[PDB]
């Protein structure tokens, strides 16, 4: 068996970025699953799990043109205190969002001020090279509910 | 300053003589007018902020966008500048009728200065007392066409120009003098009047200059004039750089006071157009243009005087507000609907006013 | 006085009377041809319009892959 | 010390319509302190307490353009109920403030509908005619707090 | 066709006699735009609101505004007929040029329409594949080329106006097809490319056929063509009427069509505007009058590409947005603002365009 | 084949120079002239501008006439 368009891919990986910092990891005790040909998985890992074998282990490296694009400073968006709902406190690091016409769009704060805040819609995967230690665990046909999502 | 510098200048440099032609003089008028109006917009609103609020100020974020807050008046000023030096650059002093144009030009911007100054920096709300505004409006404006009555008569400088009759032109006496200070108090008052809205007033402005452009052009020569059985009147064809200069003065000001305006115009600038303009329909005999071109204040004019006389005869009221623009404003319309929507109108009334010196 | 015609007073009257308005406004005070109130409705209708019942929700997930 | 400009006077009003119905008083125990002569006061009475003393007392009767002036149906408009966010609930008589271009002005909720409630922003004391018995208890300096007011 | 009609009627009475006259067809064809445009506005913006959202939800702020969700996106078509039923209406239907110029309309504005249809009513993100929108407006923009340069071989209709040298008047072969394919492609995809803000398109446009109207009535007839040393074109004079009608259904559409906008135009209306100015330059001779005078479509094409080419050598872009429009509202310039501020530019890049006209 | 001069030659060279922007548009695939990051961000920049008006707030019964 092998991946193809509109199965799901359940996967066991490791994610470093070129500085060597570690996003974070699913084990083969902890999979996660993800449909293929959809552009939900990051592009480049998405073309890289293309027809690999079950319990395939390879390492591929994804470019930051591969992932989320580079970093842009034109999504960086200064806001008020009112916007925000349903926090107390505004701390920095804080993550709220937004639904805009594109879709949902995380927000992230990245500067705070006692009535005025900074935020930060970049993703913190983009504007760096990526490389994945990836396991496809299983492989399956996605459910109708999951093509919905 | 130019013009006769250039013509002097010939004997050593053949070039200059280019700067003669009306077609140049007119469009280094429109350019140089532009330019200056941008050039002195963004220093003189920084000035004005501090004049005004006491401080210099921005929305610096979301926070007071498409807000009028921070934003001072008295833009007038520099429209006033603009057109002054454009003018007196470009065109040729020695032409009476220029110098009629730019004494109640400045006559009309000192008086709006006065108010605006006497509005902010004194905090007299009132402004300047309504009666002494009226009082010097009425002696320039008597003044100017006391001195035109003397310096022509018996000619077609007094002849009446019915817009669509050619055989019928009176030949208007003292009235003329009558005439020319009702059309131009009311122009003066009927353009500060369209300040309810920021960016309302100067583009009908702009194309009414264009229109009055074209008319002296076509009064400035004894062919056209012919042709288009219109009064020939010789001082007449120097109009032409002052109403370039009003449309150039008017658009720079516009790029600075389009909504959400970084500076208001204020009883200057407004009030002084408005004084230009009815001395330029009084010195070119088609006042009817003006009032067909200039439908939109004589049409908002008209609408206050209707609100006030229904409030009298009734309880009910006409109109959401008493001028037009605001009516609609009220009604729901966004400010820059109203705005473009009456430059739309503006501009089609100009081309009817022009259809019609046409067809007579 | 001036050399009237018969047809070219009525051109003239009209004309007048076109441009009467503009110079009649001078005798209207300030209080009654722009109300404060009038201000203040113009500006709490341009405020109470522009309200927008948008806000940004907090949120918390592991979509991430 | 008389009554004048820039001077703080504590007034004991009574407010009522020509009707005699009571619409707002004070007492001599808890009067009114505010700085005078700076149409803050409706303009009749600053007028009328122009060049009195401590301890005078008098009444007038001042009409709707001399106090909050007179009706307008243009600061009455309707609005959707989803503007109203922050309050479980709206009923005729809640009021609520709108800050505003050109100084900020109140309204009061005046009708309810499935989707829509209508607010005026007229005040209660606009469009009437009212009478005002004034006792003068005390004239004081300017002070920093009526002016933050 | 009501022209003839007009024609035949003057031999019962002689009063049909005006409608013949060139300067009372252009002001009919612009006034009956004008009002066909505005009554079709308010039907058709309900209409394509049950079409593109099915229900007609009431157009309000600040969603109108700043999201513009609920305004229907495809449009234009207003335009087309408004301007379609007044050439065939005041214009001769005998005229080469006029058939010539609503070919290309109608094509582009049935591809646009194509492509709106897809994106909209099928919900389809990709719309109408750029490679046959492009093919179609190639093998239109290349037939019309054809069939003039066969109608204008070895003749004045195939020369090319410098805007600054009456000597430099080079006779093209088949190199013509190539400068009207450019031209008219170049002009359509940059009247498409403006697309972004609400009037930002249908403007210059307005000021564009104004001036393209008066250069047509300039090559129309023989004494002003001379004088102006542009070349003598017997069947451009009726290409005023479609001129004038463009003007009046682009203010008739900017009086729905500005911020906010109640209905935008895809390519609908845009790509049919911008094929319009493209073939009139060509049937005129005026390809650089249309650079010069549509120096804000160059200008945002020029932008585009400066800022796609950033992006492909340097790390760092030159523009926020590829669009400059888009550029400045990202840096904070609200929408009215940048529209017309560009409105001013193209004025001005229009007048300038009619100086060089005159220079020669 | 045409009738040209060197300067003819340079004015028509000139003259596709400007029109090329224009007619290159058609090679430029719509995601390239239209990056998504940025039509994001100005999704973002609306939406947010529409949330940052002046919203109303709650207010008291106490008054000074």
């Amino acid at each position: 068996m092998k991946v193809a368009k509109d199965l799901v891919v359940s996967l066991a990986y490791q994610v470093r970025t070129e500085d060597g910092v570690l996003v974070d990891e699913s084990p083969v005790s902890a999979p996660l699953d993800y449909l293929h040909g959809h552009g939900s998985l990051i592009s480049g890992l998405e073309t890289a799990l293309e027809g690999h074998e079950v319990g395939d282990k390879f390492d591929v490296a994804v470019g930051a043109n591969d992932a989320y694009g580079q970093y842009d400073e034109n999504l960086v968006q200064r806001v008020p205190k009112d916007v925000f709902m349903g926090v107390d406190e505004l701390q920095v690091g804080m993550r709220f969002l937004a639904e805009t016409d594109q879709g949902p769009v995380p927000v992230e704060i990245t500067a705070v001020e006692d009535d005025h805040v900074v935020v930060d819609g970049n993703h913190m995967l983009a504007g760096q090279n990526l490389k994945f230690n990836v396991e496809v665990v299983a492989i399956r046909e996605a459910t109708e509910e999951e093509l919905a999502h | 300053m130019l013009v006769w510098l250039a013509e002097h200048l010939v004997k050593y440099y053949s070039g200059f003589n280019v700067f003669s032609y009306l077609t140049f003089r007119a469009i280094v008028s429109l350019l140089t007018a532009l330019f200056i109006s941008l050039w002195m917009g963004p220093r003189m609103i920084a000035h004005l902020q501090k004049l005004s609020f006491g401080q210099v100020v921005r929305n610096d974020g979301p926070e007071s966008h498409f807000s009028k807050r921070g934003t001072p008046t008295m833009g007038g000023i520099m429209i006033l500048t603009a057109i002054v030096i454009s003018v007196l650059l470009w065109a040729y002093p020695s032409n009476p009728y220029v110098w009629c144009v730019l004494v109640v030009l400045v006559g009309y911007g000192v008086i709006g200065f006065v108010d605006d100054y006497r509005k902010v920096v004194r905090k007299d709300t009132k402004g300047l007392i309504a009666r002494w505004k009226y009082f010097w409006m009425s002696v320039i404006a008597l003044g100017v066409a006391f001195a035109l009555y003397l310096a022509g008569k018996d000619t077609p400088a007094t002849q009446l120009v019915v817009p669509f009759f050619k055989d019928v032109m009176p030949q208007l006496g003292l009235f003329y003098i009558l005439l020319a200070y009702f059309v131009i108090v009311g122009t003066g008052n009927a353009v500060n009047l369209t300040d309810g809205l920021d960016g309302l007033a100067i583009m009908p402005t702009v194309f009414v200059a264009g229109g009055f452009a074209l008319v002296a052009w076509a009064t400035g020569n004894m062919n056209f004039a012919s042709y288009l059985h219109i009064p020939y009147l010789r001082h007449a064809g120097e109009l032409v750089i002052v109403c370039t200069a009003i449309v150039g003065a008017g658009l720079g000001f516009l790029w600075f006071n389009t909504y959400p305006a970084q500076v208001f115009m204020g009883d200057v600038g407004s009030l002084a157009l408005g004084g230009a303009l009815g001395i330029i329909a009084v010195l070119l005999r088609q006042e009817f243009l003006l009032v067909i071109m200039g439908g939109v204040f004589v049409v908002e004019t008209l609408s206050v005087i209707l609100q006030v006389g229904s409030f009298k005869l009734r309880g009910q009221r006409i109109f959401r507000m008493a001028p037009i623009h605001h009516h609609y404003e009220l009604k729901g319309w966004p400010e820059p609907r109203v705005i473009v929507r009456f430059w739309i109108i503006s501009l089609m009334l100009v081309l009817i006013g022009l259809a019609t010196l046409k067809v007579r | 006085m001036g050399h009237w015609t018969l047809s070219g007073i009525l051109a003239f009257l009209l004309l007048l009377s076109l441009l009467l308005p503009s110079l009649l406004i001078m005798f209207i005070p300030l209080t009654f041809r722009r109300p404060a109130s009038s201000w203040k409705a113009r500006s709490l209708q341009k405020i109470l319009l522009m309200a927008s019942s948008v806000r940004l929700k907090p949120l918390s997930s592991s979509r991430i892959p």
